[PDB]
DNA sequence: TTACTGTGGGAAAGA
DNA sequence: AATCTTTCCCACAGT
């Protein structure tokens, strides 16, 4: 018999911060099988189960009687939603598991698509199904020149990037530029996801660099950051690649699963370059009757795709739920109205129902559905959270949560600051 | 628009 | 040590 | 005209 959150419920889960979150890393796009084909997605979709309210939730399930078999989240990946093939997904003992074997045939129609993950516990209990961001189907990647008009296939300055290579058109020879144990390799199994920067011509190499704005063309100074570790390698130029040749002359727009070739800016022609699990710097022997080619190694060659992830934080407050924890919502930024009548808070996201309400720490607020992208709130007193202040005293920090109906936290790490 | 800080991993050569 | 099957890449044909 | 989309097939490694 579902229950409303209490004050005491909120106070409670902001002493502990145990959520449990679901976290998407994928593609934005897909090439397409025809023939019986099974032309898997690369990079392969990974599925992490992020913080403490799954160990949390293991405690707890196992305290009421569960096994381990039983309190063992499970999932199962697919795409939105074909005839049910739905691959099962191995999370025993893992943090993380990669979806290896999804593909896309020409029977599905649909231009775009999502992956759905299908989750519950071992007992069987409901968890959700959490889906990815819009995935893009592509016939094959772009043999010619590419234009900005469908910049859905272009690589935006500042967005994220898989860089992989194959060798010998097998997939068994996919390593992916990676950084782990400080430093960068070629990881057959795992993968990172790089900010790609432009920087201007004129910028000098260093730590702190001015990022510009705009789509990544080839011959551009570009660099690479891990979005998880934080680190770069050096300033790069991104090139076209023919074959086993670097085009230096190529000026046009960098597009999705076209195959790279990363020049070390000021270096004698080197390259960044596979060697098994090392990433090293391999020197290209330029071209006797061109001077705009330079012939380089089989592992200098990178097929570059734009990545996105898609995160889900949630929390039983009131303890186990009947209904699914899913579509959660997300919140994507927070503003004032400002500065009208009474202190308004717009919040902007989507997953958004008339069943949410609006709390600023253990205090909830007046909340009013707009539509599943935006909700509007009133910003609660400041004598809500500090006895008798006749006005804000010195600024005040409050987390913007928004809770549910039966009492499912979902925690924006966004927050809410009172100043005079 | 916009800095950014990121420490250099220098890949090697090779002998 | 083979023949059978299957990704993946390139080029060719068709939309 | 030049593009994307579908088909086709060989290479090279699992069964």
């Amino acid at each position: 018999p579902p229950k409303r959150l209490t004050r005491e419920a909120m106070r409670n889960y902001l002493k502990e911060r145990g959520d449990q979150t679901v976290l998407i890393l994928h593609a934005k796009v897909a090439q397409k099988s025809y023939g019986n084909e099974k032309r898997f997605f690369c990079p392969p979709p990974c599925v992490y189960l992020m913080g403490s309210g799954w160990k949390k939730k293991k405690e707890q399930m196992e305290t009421d009687g569960c096994s381990e078999q039983e309190s063992q989240p499970c999932a199962f990946i697919g795409i939105g939603n074909s005839d049910q093939e739905m691959q099962q997904l191995n999370l025993e003992g893992k943090n993380y598991c990669t979806a290896k074997t999804l593909y896309i045939s020409d029977s599905d129609k649909r231009k775009h698509f999502m992956l759905s993950v299908k989750m519950f516990y071992g007992n069987s209990d409901d968890i959700g199904v959490f889906l990815s961001k819009r995935i893009k189907v592509i016939s094959k990647p772009s043999k010619k020149k590419q234009s900005l008009k469908n910049a859905d296939l272009c690589i935006a300055s500042g967005t994220k990037v898989a860089l992989f290579n194959r060798l010998r058109s097998q997939t068994v020879s996919t390593r992916y530029l990676h950084v782990e144990g400080g430093n960068f390799h070629a990881s057959s199994q795992q993968w990172g996801a790089f900010y790609i920067h432009l920087l201007d011509d004129d910028e000098s190499e260093g730590e702190e660099f001015t990022v510009r704005d705009g789509y990544i063309h080839y011959g551009q100074t570009v660099k690479l950051v891990c979005s998880v570790t934080g680190m770069a390698l050096p300033r790069l130029i991104i090139r076209k690649v023919d074959k086993q040749t670097a085009l230096l002359d190529a000026d046009d727009p960098v597009s999705q699963l076209h195959k790279c070739a990363f020049y070390l800016k000021d270096t004698e022609r080197m390259y960044l370059c596979l060697s098994q699990e090392r990433i090293i710097q391999f020197q290209a022997t330029p071209c006797p009757k061109e001077q705009n080619k330079e012939m380089i190694n089989d592992g200098a060659s990178w097929t570059i795709i734009s990545t996105d992830k898609a995160e889900y934080t949630f929390y039983e407050g009131m303890g186990p739920v009947l209904a699914p924890v899913t579509p959660v919502p997300v919140v994507e930024s927070l503003q004032l109205n400002g500065g009208g009548d009474v202190a308004m808070l717009e919040l902007t996201g989507q997953n958004f129902t008339p069943n949410l309400r609006v709390w600023f720490g253990d205090v909830e607020a007046e909340t009013m559905y707009r539509c599943g992208e935006s909700m509007l709130c009133v910003v609660p007193d400041i004598s809500a959270f500090r006895e008798g202040w006749r006005w804000v005293r010195q600024p005040v920090q409050v987390p913007v949560t928004l809770v549910r109906n039966d009492g499912v936290i979902y925690s924006t790490s966004l927050t809410f600051t009172y100043t005079p | 628009s916009g800095l950014v800080k990121a420490p250099v991993w220098w890949p090697m050569k090779d002998n």
